[PDB]
Parts: structure tokens; C-alpha cells; sequence
């Protein structure tokens, strides 16, 4: 009854798709051979008619070299093979191949998958949508996905986690073009957002988990042990459960603000956790710090508008409404002033789980905090600086223009974020 | 004879009323088997106040349990007692409800009350002698503010002579556990002025005072706090279930209480409290029971009655006891402090005794307190609610379900007029 | 966001009891009009008509005094 | 009847409030467990002036401690008899005290307050008929000379017809304990002559030689001068806890002693006391008690009476005795040394007696003195202070706090009214 | 619950780190793998949830050369290794470095590190502050420090234990310059600074304890018996406990006069214990020799402005007040007229404890005297020489204006002590 539907777009979405399964089918005693040795897997997997947990899952992609290796590796006995789906050429990081050249013919397919696996469904939450914004496949392919997926549904919730364009560390050249078109894109179709950044969580593998050499699978791990915190209170049990709906709607204050940051605490290493507590107000403490955020953003140039917390294992509610009430009487936490509440408070009994050959350590109380703060206004603006700097000169217009674009799409975007930065602007502005 | 149905909405509902039916249950002597093993033939004359008899000599609740999202319900049909309810009472839609009052109350609660009605009708007949109805709620989330009110206008007018009672947990002042919960809280309670007879509030923080302040303790749990509020619910219904040579209706207690039709909400507390190292000095006699009572600690609420005057009072002993001190001592504290008690009221406190005190104890005592301190409740969320419906923050979500606009200003003028009222009765 | 007195549980909700030593944020408890200007005393009442002053999307509609 | 509550706010106070209840304890023969292990019934008759009773038979003191930084607090639970007192009637502040008056009676004060009333309320209604308040301040320290008098002015407004009883330790000549005494001293001196009803001052100087000099002790700890100050508190409420062929209450002791309102600093001593060699000597009869009581060393206080004059005095003697040879022994010491004495009162002492001696004592004596050479302390505590207050030193500390100078001038004014008036009446 | 935050700075910081650390995780049986084979190791640890006992220090510097050796040291799993803080480069003796270039982007780093280490304290007494002024991290980070500190907590209580330039003995060239800049950034921020040179412990190592090849490791040993004799009181029962908030009251006239002086007694050889006996009145009266200072500083050249005193072992109070009163009777020593108080007086029942390879001696009497003297005006003016002796040709000054510095912070740091040196001789 309490199920979701979960769509891994792109190349780091089926990266990051392989980390949160790999979680899943250990933390569910799950083999890789799909079954094991009721509704504590209904919410991710189905049951065939005899032992076979097959998971509800889509990996889309338009470059066969990575459904490949899945397809090979042990993880292979899982998946209904016709929801591994490739392509036979790929974007090539252009928004307009993944928008209105290639991602159009396997739409259609995608799109049937999705009907057949919603049909099985009896109660769905809401679709799960890991994306990676900055590369042609994921943005312009989500963008398409999530247009139709609106006409579609319309009244299911479509919670975003989008691998933003980072500050300085980029791969790419040309995705200050595609990560302003996907945002004028999917800005009207997604439910909520959920921002998170290479740089800020490389800085956190470096200060926290004492790694100094991650090759994109710790920051795998680490998204996995976020969404695990964040979707426990539909498969396990524990006191302020909280599901999708509740958790968008107090969340989301304005059709337009629905971009969200994101921490988690405790993070250690398997020595400081044997050498340290972590009581409930340390966890919140780190929580709330700024070298926590899975983003490049700083809270302290802005002001809170909401917060949601879900605390794991060993936790009382009398010790969170005390942590949260400290936090409030600090003096370094600005709270936009239209809000005198703002926490969205959950608990679940199960501790966070730990892999085999990870890096993190054992512990019995974790945090996942999500806020929604009016400084993500500053990364706005460097990606229209960016966006700026380069489009005043037409650089790699061609490539988009050949491609089935115009040049007015360049402006319908650029001036969408404009009007979103003067929101981020006002709203917040205090009489 | 006297029997009562009893309603459980919300996730906060579903969960109060877990443990409310287990103690009531142990009160009874009767197996989470639904098979009685008691002792005295006094707990089988006035069982069937809350349950019915079965084949076989089973006895399941009169318990209606409703909630969007059975998830929580699983949880409770999975406990120690989940075994003894009736699996038709089990009211629940396959969708959310998101902490969102529309929602709970126009478009997925209109949903259930098709099928709601048809379970509380079919109990209520089965009532040789209905005598009124009782549930829990939460002012927070959806479903139980939501449904919760949407089913009491449907019970408010199928059984207007019938009484009905709300155990409600109300908002916190100083840590909110949702977002929404001021626009939540005003919408329900433009609800409950009109639709309801008795209305007890709670608060989830008060609550944590009287627990780790009285009690000391210090790992408490949801599971330890439902512990307190089943207490004080069940000391209510102890002049129904139980003999007394004072004896006190439910009825005869809400016409000693409400002078005016829309001063419906009270404040509870119970006693006696003591840690694990006091019971050992304190001594457990009636002066102990009036003090600690009457003090402004073990109200369960967030409101100090001492920034206001007691309209009214009571109090429901248990235990045989000498009804002389309970009649003193109650005289006894409206003279001495005389400044906390009106004027037009000479005495304003109603008593009652029951000759079987709780389960382990040998005296007890249950508090109801109708306090113009109340107010203080109304003006924080007055506030709260106009510093962001001023705003029109939060407020799309509201308008998706088609709800007005003046639907939130009635419901809040409602309240600014509540408030006065509080006030011309208190001439200070 | 403000802190609204909580009357009789308003002691242990100091910062020091919460083990808080940061000299704490009180704007938060005195932007309210309490009746003794402090955490002890109880607010005011209101009439409750509550206007608007802002549109759907946020943004200030009319010429209203506000903090750039 | 005739309750008594205790308070001891303070390190000092805290400390010889444990000797106070061990001394009475030992004497009504009660075990640190609580239970009651005497022989007579004269025990049982009148142990409800200190102690309450308990489940199971125990008999809880009615003390208060209340004190900031709870390690002494840590300490006494740790002592031996610290199993007796409720964990409730612990009064503590996480913060520290600084040795300082200001913080004391005006930042951490306010916070303790609300809290040490509603426990001193909760146990005087335990009281059928109160008699009054007794505490144990210590002049020199910030707790006692800040929450003590901020404790006594709230005393005497809610409860103002009683008798409010002070054993204050004051600061001593010579030496000096703290650095900022003379603030410390002025500012509760200024408190106490409008809150105070007996104020009997104690010199740690005046014990340090009856404990070397009289007792032969080698090395006089605390716990001894406290043994010595508790054998004195004790003393005055015999007539109140055991018969006696002429007893004396608490209240018409003040009413013969002070004939002014503002005149109520008096001088006690203990009797009697011996070196483990001369108890084998000297004999135990009524004219040794009184000699070596009216003798200018056991005066516990470092005032000398050669000096000043006596307006009244007071005698408390327990043990079986003739009650004609105490009322010639005073006589005669009034004839003797007759200008120490005052003219225009004809006999100015009181005498009572006692039936009950101490457990392992046969005739035992104590004294109260209320004489003018009480002024000298006044003089010299007035002069330090008014010498640092010229300058300014360690005033920053005292301003931090919100106060001014009038505070100041105030207390130096009345403290001068204070020791005119003493002057007066000393015709020399 | 009684706890401090003990803060290292610099070399000379760490260096003694080592030393108090060493001291304590003995003084508790800590075994230097964290674990020991309550309310005790609270004052200065954490204990986790199972065993192990973190210290509640942190070790600040910018060589690596110092902070990798305790990492490598047998007390590496002490401590938590985001405590022990170290840079890249260090501020190479100049106290601009210190200030401006490299200290801006540390103190945040080591801000998060003291907020998350004030938190887990439940009630905090102040912070502990060991400096090295007269370098260029301990001067400059230190000072930047403080004043992160002064805006984030204000009023709680921060000592300085200051290493401070000899007269003689000197390591630098420049010391003269980065110590003046340093008061004048201190003054305002510190709330009682200690004074202490490395040549007077030297004389002390050459008379006393009879080490004719000392080393800092011999020092550093000297100032951890100093501490430990300060705060026992903290977590060592015994008569008159003291804590640090009731410290800088008493002592401190002025906001400007809080540089103090130290001493200790007994100091002697293993074997001249076997030619002793160390009485209370001989301990006090060596605490007064000038010649146990541990600054170089001539008290008979000046006047007392307060004292203070904490005894340890073998002490009862008696004596303390009887040997006092004869120092008050010498006349080599005197006290500035408006303050005829003067001494604040700590006892503990837990003698000093020895370290296995150290010097000192197995004692049970011991003093800890600290002193505010008018003749710390004298090694005051030197460093008003010396600099005004180097800033008439400004040399080395393109050092400190090349690392963004100006004329201003130099003649502004250069007034202040002329305005505390008269302050120094306003007081007479
Ligand atoms: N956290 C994380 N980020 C990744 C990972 N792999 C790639 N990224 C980032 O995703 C962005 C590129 O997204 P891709 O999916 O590779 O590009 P695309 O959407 O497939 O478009 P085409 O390459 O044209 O097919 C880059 O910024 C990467 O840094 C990963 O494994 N983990
Ligand atoms: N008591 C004591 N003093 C020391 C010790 N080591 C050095 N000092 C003195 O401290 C002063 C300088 O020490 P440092 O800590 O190196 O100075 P700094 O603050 O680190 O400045 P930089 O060396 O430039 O990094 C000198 O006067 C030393 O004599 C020690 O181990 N014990
Ligand atoms: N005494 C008690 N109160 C609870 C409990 N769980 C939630 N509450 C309160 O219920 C409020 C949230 O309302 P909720 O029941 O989750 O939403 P609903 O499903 O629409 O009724 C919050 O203010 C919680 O503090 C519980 O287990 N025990
Ligand atoms: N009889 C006795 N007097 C004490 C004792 N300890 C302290 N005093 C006095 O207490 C005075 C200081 O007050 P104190 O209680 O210690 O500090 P406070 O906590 O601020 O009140 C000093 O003058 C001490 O002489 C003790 O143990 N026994
Ligand atoms: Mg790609
Ligand atoms: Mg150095």
C-alpha cells in the first residue's frame, strides 16, 4: 500500500541508482539473485510467484556502455530487463539531442514502462526522480520524462534529487547552457527539488571520513544513506512517521520556491565514531552546521523558511524538541519572519544500516535535515553570471541551433531565472 | 446501559488509543485474547460501557479506528492488544494526507465518511442506552483535525441529544512539530466552538514537563506520555463503570462546568505522581491528593491558570476515602486564594468519589479545570495564524482543494470573539 | 521566526538549561508584545480581520513599508 | 502544632544544616535510614515540629536547601545522613555564585525564586499551625546574603504575622574570609533590619577560641564548630519539643528579649564545656551553668559585654533542677555586676527549664543575650565598608548588575540609624 | 557538571599541555589509552557511551613540528584528533602573522571546534587560557582569539595563564614588540590574566628543588601543581570549595588591574622531606617570600591590593585564620588602605599528587597563592623601555608594516600602557 516508483535518468542517475539498490537488497536481506532466504519490501520490490523480489525500478540511458555493465555484473538476476533502458547513441551534452532529437523515439517506450509498473501498484506515493543536471541525456530526457509525466499523473508528487552544476569543479564547458534550460523546463512539473553538489560533498568525504581520493562511489553511498534516512518512515516502524505529501507540503511555500538543500550527521569514520558520543544535540548541532550542506550554498548569507529533520534509532522526542528549541534561541540561525514555526519533525526506530566493505561506521543515531533557505539565490546568480558570460557572445549556439532549437528558447530561460532570483529576492523581504 | 462509542482519528489518535485500550482492558481483568481473567464480579456488571460480548466469552472494544494511509495501523493491528478489535472497524484510504486540513477534510475525507457512518450507526444502535460519544484528535496534521471534524458535523446532527467529547492535542507554543499547524489548528477549531459539548486540550510539551519534572524521568516515549493521557481518560469513566457514594455522569459533569454554550474547553491533570525514590517518603492521603492537583504544575496544558481565574472545577477521587476531606479541602482553597476564583460563582467546584481506585493504588484523584487562562492558548495562535495567512504563505496548497478564503478569516474572527469572551469574565 | 512565551513550562526553556552559553538570540522572544516586555508575560489580544498586503506569488503587491 | 520549617541557603548554611539535623536526629533516636529506633514515648509526642511522616514509618525532616553550583549539595547527599532529606527539597542553579551580593539577590535569585516558594508552600500547608521560619545564612558569601534576604522579604510578605528566625554568621574582625565582606555585610544587614524578628550573630573567631581554648581541641574542623552551632539551635527549642516545669515558646522569647522593633541582634553561648581532663573535676550544678555562661568567653559572637550594656537577657536549662536556685543565680548576677545592666527595666531576664537533658548529658545550659556591645560590630563592618565604598574598589561587579549607589547609601544609612539606636540606650 | 574549557596556544602552550595532562589523566587513573581500568573526571572529560574518556582541551599552533609529536606520543589516543589543531607555517615571531595574515583563516576552524566543545558542557565555570606572549602565534592568534571569544560569550569568565618575556633571559630580539601589542589586545578582552617568567621558575629549579640541569619539561611540571591546586575545588571535596566565578570578583578592583602574581610552598627535594615538617603557619609564610614568586617582580616595593589563597592536604582552618592574622601583624608586608579585607581562602582534603620520573616531593600540606600587588607596575615599565627604546629608530618595524600593519596599532598599543602605569600609581 505504501509504495513509490523510482526513475534514474542519465549517467549519474543509474551511478547513484546502483549505490541506493546495492542499499536496499542488503538492508532488506535481499540477494542479488532477486529473492531472499511482508510491507517492509512491498515499498521498493514485487513479489513474483515464488521467492523472486523484482525491484520497482527504471534505469534509462541513452549510452549502452553503462546498462551494459550493469546488465553483466551481479546485479543482473534483479531487473526485468526491459526496464534497463538504452539507446543507441547519445546526447552528447546538448540539451537539444536529449530534448527534441533522441530522448523523443524511447519516450514512448519509457512512458509504457511506467504504465505497466504503476498498474501493479496499489497505493503510489509519488515518483523519485535522481537526476544529474549539466549533461544532455539527464536534462533535456528529465525535462521531456517529467512534461509527460505531469500530463500524465498530475496528481502524484515528483520529488527531484538533481545533481547540480558545481561552482568550480565541472566536467563540462557547455553546462551553464543546459542546467538554465532543464530549470525553465521542469520548474513547472516537479513537485520539490532537492539540491546537492560534487564540490560540497567532496569537502565532506575530505573533512569528515578522512578520504581524500573518492572516485564518485562515496558520494554514492553517501546520496544512498540519505534517501534510506529519507523514505525509512514508509517501510519501518518508529513514532511521527512521515510521508511524501506531508513532506513536500509543509515544505513548499510558494509555487516557485521548491529548491531545497540538504545535510545528514553523524559522518565519521570508523575510528572517531569508536572515539567520540554523538548525542541527539551533537547530531542536530552538525546537522544544522554549514560545513554539513550537501551544497555549495552558505545558510548564513539568507534566512530559514522551513526545516524538516527524520531522526534514526536511539532517539527521544523530548531530547529533538530540546535540540530544536536551542537551535532556535541561538543567535546564528535567521529565520525569515512570516514563519514563527518551521520544523517538520520525524522518528524511526531503525538505525541507519552499513555495507560491507563502506566507509562509514556504525553508529545508532543519525539526522537528515532538509531546508528551504533563501540563499540558494546565490547559486542562481552564479549560473546566470555563467550563463551570461557566455551566451553574450552566441558560444556553442550552433551546436543547439542545429540541433532543433531557436534562439528564443535561450531567452525564455534566461529570463524564467531572473524573474526566480527576484523571487528569491522578495519573498523573503521582510515589511 | 450508559454505554459509549468511542472514535480514534489520525495517526496521534491511532496511537493514543493503543494504549488507552490497554489499561482500560487490565482495569477489566481481560486478555489481549479479548477472554475475561479477572477476579471480582465488579468489573463484569458495567463492561459493557466500552465493549461488546462475543462468542465464546471474547469482549472487543467499541473503537472505531480511522486514518488516512493505514501505515500506522499496522503497527497497532501488530501490537500485544491489536488482537481484540473488530477488523471492520478499520476505516482507511489507500492515499495520503499530507498535513494538510483541505485535504483531511474536503476531498479524501468526504471519500470515507460513506463508509465511517455506516460503522459508527451500526455500534450506536447496538446501544441499549447510548450515552455519548468520545474521540482523539490532533490539531496538527490532517487526518485527525481534518476527519476528525468532518466526522463530528455528521455526529453533531444524526445525535444532536448525545454528548460529545474531544480529547484534543493541541499545537505547542515553543517548538511546532509541523509547519502548517497554525492554519491547521484555527480551521478545526472554528469546528470544535460549534460542534462540540466537551473539550479537554493537551499539549504535547506540558506534557514533557510533568514527565521529566514530577516524574523525573529519563528516556521518556510517546508509549510513556499515552500512558498519562489513558490515565486521565480513564479516570472519567469511572462513575460510569464503577460504584460510588458519589456518584458523577458524564452529563451532570459538563452542565456543573459550562456556564455559557462556548467556554467547551477545559484542563486535565493527574494524581498522584511520584518517581520511583519518592513513594518512599511521601505519604498518600486526601491534603497530598488536593495540592498536587490543584497546583500549576500537573495541568496537562500549556497554560498557567495563574495568569487567569477559574470559572469552574472538578475533581473525581478513587478510593474508598472520607468524603468529608474532599468537601473541606476543595472549600478550604477557594478561601485562601481567593483572587484565582470568581466572584459571581460561590462554589464553583463539583466533586465526586469512587469507592475503586486505579488498578495498583489505593487513593487517586482526576482534574478537569475550566480556567480563563485558556485564552492565552488562542492568542498565540491568533498571531502565528495572521503572521502568514497576512503573507499568503503556504497558502496555494490550501486553495488546491477549492477551499476559500473567508473559510479562513470566519475561522479566525471566531477565535478573536472566543477570546474576548474570556476576558469580560475575567473582571481580574 | 519568534519564540512565544510557554507560561508555566517558561523556565527550562532558558539557553542555559539547554546548555547554551552564546549569549542567547532574544529578538526572537521581544519582537512580541508580551504584557511585561519579558518571557513571563502574556500577549495581547487582536480583532482578527486580517488583510492581505501581498499577492499569490509573494512580492510585496501595494506600497508597503518594507526592508530592502 | 507549633510547626517549624528549616532553611539553610548557602555553602556555610548547607554544611551546618547537616550537623542541625544529625544533633536532632540523634536526640528523637531516628537512623539515617529514617525509621525510629528510641525507647521513650516523649519522642513520639512531639517529633511533627521538624518531621513529617512517612509510608512505613519514617520521618522525613522539613528542611529546604537551597544553594547555586549544588557541589556542597553533592557533598551532604554523600554525608551519612544524607539519605533523609526529600531529593524535592533541593533548591540548585547550574550557574555560579561569585562570592558577590548582586547576582545573588537580583540575576540568579530570580530564577531560584519561583521555584524555592512553591516548595516552601507545598510543606508549610503541611503544617496544622505554623509557628514560624528558621534559617542559616552566612553574611560573608553571595547565595546566602543574596537569596537569603531576597528569600526572607518574599517570606515576610506572604507569610508576615510569624516569626522569622536568622542564625547569621557574620563576618569576623581580623581576619576575612572574602574580599568584598563589607558590601556583602551592609547590603544584607540593610535587608535584615526590616525582615527580621531574631537575628542571633555567630564570628567563625568567637568559635575558633572556645574550640582552643575551652575545648583543648587540636584540631578544630568545621564539622566541630558546627557541632557546637547546632548544640545551640537545638537549645532553644527544647521547651517546644519536651515538657517542661517552665516552658517557653518561641514567640514570647522575642517579646521579652527586644523592646524596640529595629533592636533584634543578640548574643548567644552554650553550656556547659569541658576538656576530657576537667570533666572529671569540675561538677554539674546550677551556679557552674551559669557562671560560665554569663562569662565574656562563651559568647559565640565577637562582641564584648564589659563594654556595652544588657537591655534583656534569656537563660534555657534542661534537666531536672530546682527551679529556685536559677531564679537566685540571676538575681544575684543582676545585683553583682549591676551596670552592665540597664536601670530602667527592673529584672531583665527570662528563664525556662526543661525536664529533658541531652541524650548522654544530666543538666545542660544555653543563652541569649541581647546587649548594646553589639553596636561594635556595626561600627567596624560601617567604617570598611564606607572606606572602599569612597574609592570605588570591586564596585564594577556590583553595577554589572544593575544596581546603583543609592543601594548603597541606602544600606550605609541604615545600618548607622541601626547603631545610633544601640548607642542610645547604652547610658554607659 | 562543574566544567572548564582548557584552551593551548602556542608552543609554550602545548609544552605545557603536555605537562597538565599528563597530571590529570594520573590525578584520575586514566590510563593514557583513554579508559581506567562520577562527577570526578566530568570537570575536564567526556565519557562516551562506552569506556573511553575524552579531554575537554584543545592544542591551537601553526607549526606541525609540536602537534605530529603528540600525535605520535604516548598520549595520542587521548585525544580527539580534530582538537589538536595545526597549520602549515607559523607566524614566525612576529605579531602580525599572528593577527592579520594567517589568523584569520584558522579561528572560524577552531571557533566550531570551542562551540561543539561548549555544548556537551551542562554547566560551564570559564575557559582556561594558556598563552606565550612574546611569539607570534601564542601573541597574535591568541589575542584575535580572545576576541572572537568577548562577542560570542561575554560575560563568562576567561583566564590567562601567560608565559610573559623575562628581564635577563630572553629568546628573542623582537619579544619587546609582539608583547605590548599583545596587552593592549588582551586588556580589554581577558578577565584575569596570571603572569609568570621563565627565569623566576629557573631560581626556584636552583635553590629549592636542587636541579642543576633544568629544561622546560622541569617548568612545565611546576605550573600543572599549580592548577591542580586551583582546581580541586572543582572536583575534590574539602571545607571552603571555591570555584573560578567567585575568583575574579574578589580580586579584581579595577577592569584594568588583572595581571596577578603566583607562588607556591612547600617546594623541596625527595629527601629534605625527611628534614621537615612543614607546618601550616611555615607554608603561608614561604607562600609570602618574595623569593617563591613565580614572577620576577619585587613585592616589597609595593603594596597588596588583595590575595588569595588555596591550601590542599592536611589543612584545618583554624590554623589559616591564626597564621593570616600574623602576616597581618608583620610589617614587611603591606595593603593599600581601602581594602582591609583581602583574603579569599580555599581548603581541600586531596593533598597534591606526585608523578612517577618528576622532582617534587610526597607532601600532605601545600599552598597555591595568587596575589594582585601594586608592584606588577614595575616589570610593567621595562617593556615600555625596551620598545620605546627600539621604536625611536623603528627598526624591525618593516616586518610588522609589510604584513598589514600600520603606525597606528603601534602608538595606539604604545598609550595604554602609559595609561596603565599611572593607573598603577593612581591606586596609591
Ligand atoms: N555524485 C555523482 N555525480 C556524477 C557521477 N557521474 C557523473 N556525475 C556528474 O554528472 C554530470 C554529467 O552527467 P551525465 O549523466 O554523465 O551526462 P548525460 O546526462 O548522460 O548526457 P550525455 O553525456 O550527452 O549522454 C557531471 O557533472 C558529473 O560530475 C557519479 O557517479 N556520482
Ligand atoms: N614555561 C615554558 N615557556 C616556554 C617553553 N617553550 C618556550 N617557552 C617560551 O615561549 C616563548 C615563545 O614560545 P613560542 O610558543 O614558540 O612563541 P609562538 O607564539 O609560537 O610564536 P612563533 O614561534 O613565531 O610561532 C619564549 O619566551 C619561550 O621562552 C616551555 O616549554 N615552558
Ligand atoms: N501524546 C502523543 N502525541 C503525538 C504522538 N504522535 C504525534 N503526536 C502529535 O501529533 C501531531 C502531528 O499530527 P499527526 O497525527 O501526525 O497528523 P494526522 O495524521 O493528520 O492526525 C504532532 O503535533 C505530534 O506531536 C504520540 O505518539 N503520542
Ligand atoms: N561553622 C562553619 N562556617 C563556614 C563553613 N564554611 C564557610 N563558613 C563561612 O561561610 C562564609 C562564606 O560564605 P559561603 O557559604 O562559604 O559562600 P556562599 O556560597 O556565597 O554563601 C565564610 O565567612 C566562611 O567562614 C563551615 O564549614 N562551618
Ligand atoms: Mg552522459
Ligand atoms: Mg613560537
Amino acid at each position: 500500500m505504501r509504495e513509490v516508483i523510482s526513475i534514474h535518468i542519465g549517467q549519474a542517475g543509474i551511478q547513484v541508482g546502483n549505490a541506493c539498490w546495492e542499499l536496499y537488497c542488503l538492508e532488506h536481506g535481499i540477494q542479488p539473485d532477486g529473492q531472499m532466504p511482508d510491507d517492509a519490501f512491498n515499498t521498493f520490490f514485487s513479489e513474483t510467484g515464488a521467492g523472486k523480489h523484482v525491484p520497482r525500478c527504471i534505469f534509462l540511458d541513452l549510452e549502452p556502455t553503462v546498462v551494459d555493465e550493469v546488465r553483466t555484473g551481479t546485479y543482473r538476476q534483479l531487473f526485468h530487463p526491459e526496464q534497463l533502458i538504452s539507446g543507441k547513441e547519445d546526447a552528447a551534452n546538448n540539451f537539444a539531442r536529449g530534448h527534441y532529437t533522441i530522448g523523443k523515439e524511447i519516450v514512448d517506450l519509457a512512458l509504457d514502462r511506467i504504465r505497466k509498473l504503476a498498474d501493479n501498484c496499489t497505493g503510489l506515493q509519488g515518483f523519485l526522480v535522481f537526476n544529474a543536471v549539466g549533461g544532455g541525456t539527464g536534462s533535456g530526457l528529465g525535462s521531456l520524462l517529467l512534461e509527460r509525466l505531469s500530463v500524465d499523473y498530475g496528481k502524484k508528487s515528483k520529488l527531484g534529487f538533481t545533481v547540480y552544476p558545481s561552482p568550480q569543479v565541472s566536467t563540462a564547458v557547455v553546462e551553464p547552457y543546459n542546467s538554465v534550460l532543464s530549470t525553465h523546463s521542469l520548474l513547472e512539473h516537479t513537485d520539490v527539488a532537492v539540491m546537492l553538489d560534487n564540490e560540497a560533498i567532496y569537502d565532506i568525504c575530505r573533512r569528515s571520513l578522512d578520504i581524500e581520493r573518492p572516485t564518485y562511489t562515496n558520494l554514492n553511498r553517501l546520496i544512498a544513506q540519505v534517501i534510506s534516512s529519507l523514505t525509512a518512515s514508509l517501510r519501518f516502524d518508529g513514532a511521527l512517521n512521515v510521508d511524501i505529501t506531508e513532506f513536500q507540503t509543509n515544505l513548499v511555500p510558494y509555487p516557485r520556491i521548491h529548491f531545497m538543500l540538504s545535510s545528514y550527521a553523524p559522518i565519521i569514520s570508523a575510528e572517531k565514531a569508536y572515539h567520540e558520543q554523538l548525542s541527539v544535540a551533537e547530531i542536530t548541532n552538525a546537522a544544522f552546521e554549514p560545513a554539513s550542506m550537501m551544497v555549495k550554498c552558505d545558510p548564513r548569507h539568507g534566512k530559514y523558511m522551513a526545516c524538516c529533520l527524520m531522526y534514526r534509532g536511539d532517539v527521544v522526542p523530548k531530547d529533538v524538541n530540546a535540540s530544536v528549541a536551542t537551535i532556535k534561541t541561538k543567535r546564528t540561525i535567521q529565520f525569515v519572519d512570516w514563519c514563527p514555526t518551521g520544523f517538520k519533525c520525524g522518528i524511526n526506530y531503525q538505525p541507519p544500516t552499513v555495507v560491507p566493505g563502506g566507509d562509514l561506521a556504525k553508529v545508532q543515531r543519525a539526522v537528515c535535515m532538509i531546508s528551504n533557505s533563501t540563499a540558494i539565490g546565490e547559486i542562481f546568480s552564479r549560473l546566470d553570471h555563467k550563463f551570461d558570460l557566455m551566451y553574450a557572445k552566441r558560444a556553442f549556439v550552433h551546436w543547439y541551433v542545429g540541433e532543433g532549437m531557436e534562439e528564443g528558447e535561450f531567452s525564455e530561460a534566461r529570463e524564467d531565472l531572473a524573474a526566480l532570483e527576484k523571487d528569491f529576492e522578495e519573498v523573503g523581504a521582510e515589511s | 446501559m450508559r454505554e459509549i462509542v468511542h472514535i480514534q482519528g489520525g495517526q496521534c489518535g491511532n496511537q493514543i488509543g493503543a494504549k488507552f485500550w490497554e489499561v482500560v482492558s487490565d482495569e477489566h481483568g481481560i486478555d489481549p485474547t479479548g477472554t475475561y481473567h479477572g477476579d471480582s464480579d465488579l468489573q463484569l456488571e458495567r463492561i459493557n460501557v466500552y465493549f461488546n460480548e462475543a462468542t465464546g466469552g471474547r469482549y472487543v472494544p467499541r473503537a472505531i479506528l480511522m486514518d488516512l494511509e493505514p501505515g500506522t495501523m499496522d503497527s497497532v493491528r501488530s501490537g500485544p492488544y491489536g488482537q481484540i478489535f473488530r477488523p471492520d472497524n478499520f476505516v482507511f484510504g489507500q492515499t495520503g494526507a499530507g498535513n494538510n486540513w483541505a485535504k483531511g477534510h474536503y476531498t479524501e475525507g468526504a471519500e470515507l465518511i460513506d463508509s465511517v457512518l455506516d460503522v459508527v450507526r451500526k455500534e450506536a444502535e447496538s446501544c441499549d442506552c447510548l450515552q455519548g460519544f468520545q474521540v482523539c484528535h490532533s490539531l496538527g496534521g490532517g487526518t485527525g483535525s481534518g476527519m476528525g471534524t468532518l466526522l463530528i458535523s455528521k455526529i453533531r446532527e444524526e445525535y444532536p441529544d448525545r454528548m460529545m467529547l474531544t480529547f484534543s492535542v493541541v499545537p505547542s507554543p515553543k517548538v511546532s512539530d509541523t509547519v502548517v499547524e497554525p492554519y491547521n489548528a484555527t480551521l478545526s477549531v472554528h469546528q470544535l466552538v460549534e460542534n462540540a459539548d466537551e473539550c479537554m486540550v493537551l499539549d504535547n510539551e506540558a506534557l514533557y514537563d510533568i514527565c521529566f519534572r514530577t516524574l523525573k524521568l529519563t528516556t521518556p516515549t510517546f508509549g510513556d506520555l499515552n500512558h498519562l493521557i489513558s490515565a486521565v481518560m480513564s479516570g472519567i469513566t469511572c462513575c460510569l463503570r464503577f460504584p460510588g457514594q458519589l456518584n458523577a455522569d458524564l452529563r451532570k459533569l459538563a452542565v456543573n462546568l459550562i456556564p455559557f454554550p462556548r467556554l467547551h474547553f477545559f484542563m486535565v491533570g493527574f494524581t498522584p505522581l511520584t518517581s520511583r525514590g519518592s513513594q518512599q517518603y511521601r505519604a498518600l492521603t486526601v491534603p497530598e491528593l488536593t495540592q498536587q492537583m490543584w497546583d500549576a504544575k500537573n495541568m496537562m496544558c500549556a497554560a498557567d491558570p495563574r495568569h487567569g481565574r477559574y470559572l469552574t472545577a472538578s475533581a473525581l477521587f478513587r478510593g474508598r476515602m472520607s468524603t468529608k476531606e474532599v468537601d473541606e479541602q476543595m472549600l478550604n482553597v477557594q478561601n485562601k486564594n481567593s483572587s484565582y476564583f470568581v466572584e459571581w460563582i460561590p462554589n464553583n467546584v463539583k466533586s465526586s468519589v469512587c469507592d475503586i481506585p486505579p488498578k495498583g493504588l489505593k487513593m487517586s484523584a482526576t482534574f478537569i479545570g475550566n480556567s480563563t487562562a485558556i485564552q492565552e492558548m488562542f492568542k498565540r495562535v491568533s498571531e502565528q495564524f495572521t503572521a502568514m495567512f497576512r503573507r499568503k504563505a503556504f497558502l496555494h496548497w490550501y486553495t488546491g482543494e477549492g477551499m476559500d478564503e473567508m473559510e479562513f478569516t470566519e475561522a479566525e474572527s471566531n477565535m478573536n470573539d472566543l477570546v474576548s469572551e474570556y476576558q469580560q469574565y475575567q473582571d481580574a | 521566526s519568534r519564540s512565544y512565551p510557554g507560561e508555566q513550562v517558561e523556565h527550562a526553556f532558558n539557553s542555559k538549561r539547554l546548555k547554551n552559553w552564546e549569549v542567547p538570540a532574544v529578538d526572537k522572544s521581544q519582537a512580541i508584545s508580551t504584557s511585561t516586555g519579558t518571557r513571563f508575560g502574556t500577549l495581547q489580544p487582536r480583532s482578527g480581520r486580517t488583510q492581505f498586503i501581498v499577492d499569490d506569488n509573494g512580492h510585496l503587491k501595494s506600497g508597503v513599508p518594507k526592508l530592502e
